């Protein structure tokens, strides 16, 4: 516990799944995708990798940017939230594999084209099981 | 059967989209209409909230939506389930970031030729039957709570975007050649309306005209959106170009006018 909020949001912005422990300013993540995906100054698609950036002022100040995963086929992004350079590497282990669970369980659903609705409601159970294994 | 959602980031563009889809999915009391699990053929996905958390859209998303108009009903609400007996249309949310606005406008500017088909899984430059992507309406969504701020950057940059948006459609009218002109009615929607600072629609209409018109003057010194000769720019001038411009309020979240007024505008226009 006590490492803030985890979010699972689509390329187009909708948040499929959210877990929030501390109140996190929306703009934090909002600033994050703005630079990583829209302006793109210092990022390369990968798993468990670099997760660093500073946005400049096309869209605001930005902090420096958690650790994150991208699934191009499904267009979902996985953000686990640091506390400004506090940490414990488990989230890395957490965030990439945790896409592997989420993808596994709901990968089929992104195929349906008409809607932004992926119902992943039972997920939280799995999530807890995972959180403990890293303690 | 397409209506374009347009506006700057934070407008609640992507979130309004979410609101309309989950409408039929939960009864009043925000109940999941489908938690009687294990109905293979028909069961609608369970939804936990009438609108979901969102962050800034990095891509257009086109979403499936049906408008009910039971007779005398006008467009019925977006929260009534249907199972058909409905006009069907595509609501396409779009990115608001200034970098991502441009592609959308290219669509606005070329009339029929482009049409309005987005190559999903990305931007350009899984269920198949005779479907179309006609463009009959465009919605411009703004934050009427942020508009209140004295920083006044929002109205200026927001009105500027609207200026292009309205301007492109104007160029679209001059593109009737591609002999088959279509009138594009535009809804200017003042969102974030449960917030106390939310600027009233009438004011948003009035401010925009003032901001837009000045921009033309600002740009003219540097085409002339609206009338060839305008003492001042009104939305009413845009009619000349077959553009029904309407300022209407609403809120995606919280207590307020609701989104139905918008929704009623949309159904009347497909
Ligand atoms: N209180 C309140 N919040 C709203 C309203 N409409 C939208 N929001 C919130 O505004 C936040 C940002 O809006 P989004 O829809 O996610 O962003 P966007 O409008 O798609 O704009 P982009 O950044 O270009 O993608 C969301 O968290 C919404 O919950 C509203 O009417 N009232
Ligand atoms: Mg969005």
């Amino acid at each position: 516990m006590s490492l803030d909020a985890f979010e699972i949001l689509t390329t187009s912005g909708v948040v499929l799944w959210s877990r929030t422990y501390a109140p996190v300013n929306p703009s934090v993540v909002n600033d994050f995708i703005t630079d990583v995906f829209i302006e793109e100054k210092s990022a390369v698609a990968g798993s468990k990798n670099g997760g660093s950036a500073a946005s400049n002022p096309p869209y605001k100040h930005d902090q420096h940017s958690l650790r994150w995963t991208f699934v191009k086929e499904l267009g979902i992004i996985f953000v686990a939230v640091y506390r400004s350079l506090l940490h414990l590497p488990w989230v890395d282990k957490l965030v990439d594999n945790i896409r592997a669970i989420f993808v596994s369980l709901y990968s089929e659903q992104f195929k349906r084209p008409n809607t932004t609705i992926i119902e992943c409601i039972n997920f939280d159970k799995y999530f807890d099981q995972q959180l403990q294994e890293l303690e | 059967p397409s209506v374009l959602l347009i506006g700057p980031s934070g407008a609640g563009k992507t979130a309004l989209l979410t609101l309309f889809e989950r409408g039929p999915l939960l009864n009043p009391d925000g109940t999941s209409v489908g938690a009687a699990d294990l109905k293979n053929p028909y069961r609608k996905p369970i939804v936990t909230s009438p609108v979901a958390q969102t962050h800034t859209s990095q891509v257009p998303t086109s979403v499936e939506l049906a408008v009910g108009a039971n007779e005398d009903g006008t467009p019925t609400s977006y929260k009534v389930d249907l199972d058909a007996t409905a006009r069907k249309f595509l609501l396409i949310d779009t990115p608001g970031h200034p970098k991502l606005r441009g592609t959308t406008l290219q669509h606005l500017l070329n009339p029929s030729p482009s049409l309005t088909i987005i190559p999903t899984n990305a931007p350009n430059k899984s269920h198949s039957d005779p479907y179309k992507s006609k463009l009959k309406a465009v919605i411009f969504l703004l934050d009427a709570a942020a508009l209140a701020d004295s920083d006044g950057d929002y109205l200026s940059q927001t009105a500027s975007y609207l200026y292009d948006v309205l301007l492109s459609l104007q160029k679209r009218f001059h593109s009737r050649k591609n002999r088959a002109p279509s009138s594009i009615p535009v809804l200017i929607a003042a969102n974030k309306q449960d917030l106390f600072t939310a600027v009233p629609a009438s004011l948003v209409k009035s401010r925009l005209e003032h901001e837009l018109g000045r921009i033309r003057k600002t740009r003219q010194k540097g085409g002339w959106l609206g009338a060839v000769g305008s003492k001042e720019f009104k939305f009413e001038e845009m009619m000349e170009f077959d553009m029904e411009v309407e300022v209407m309020g609403g809120n995606v979240i919280g207590d307020g006018p609701g989104a139905e007024r918008w929704w009623r505008w949309i159904g009347e226009r497909i």
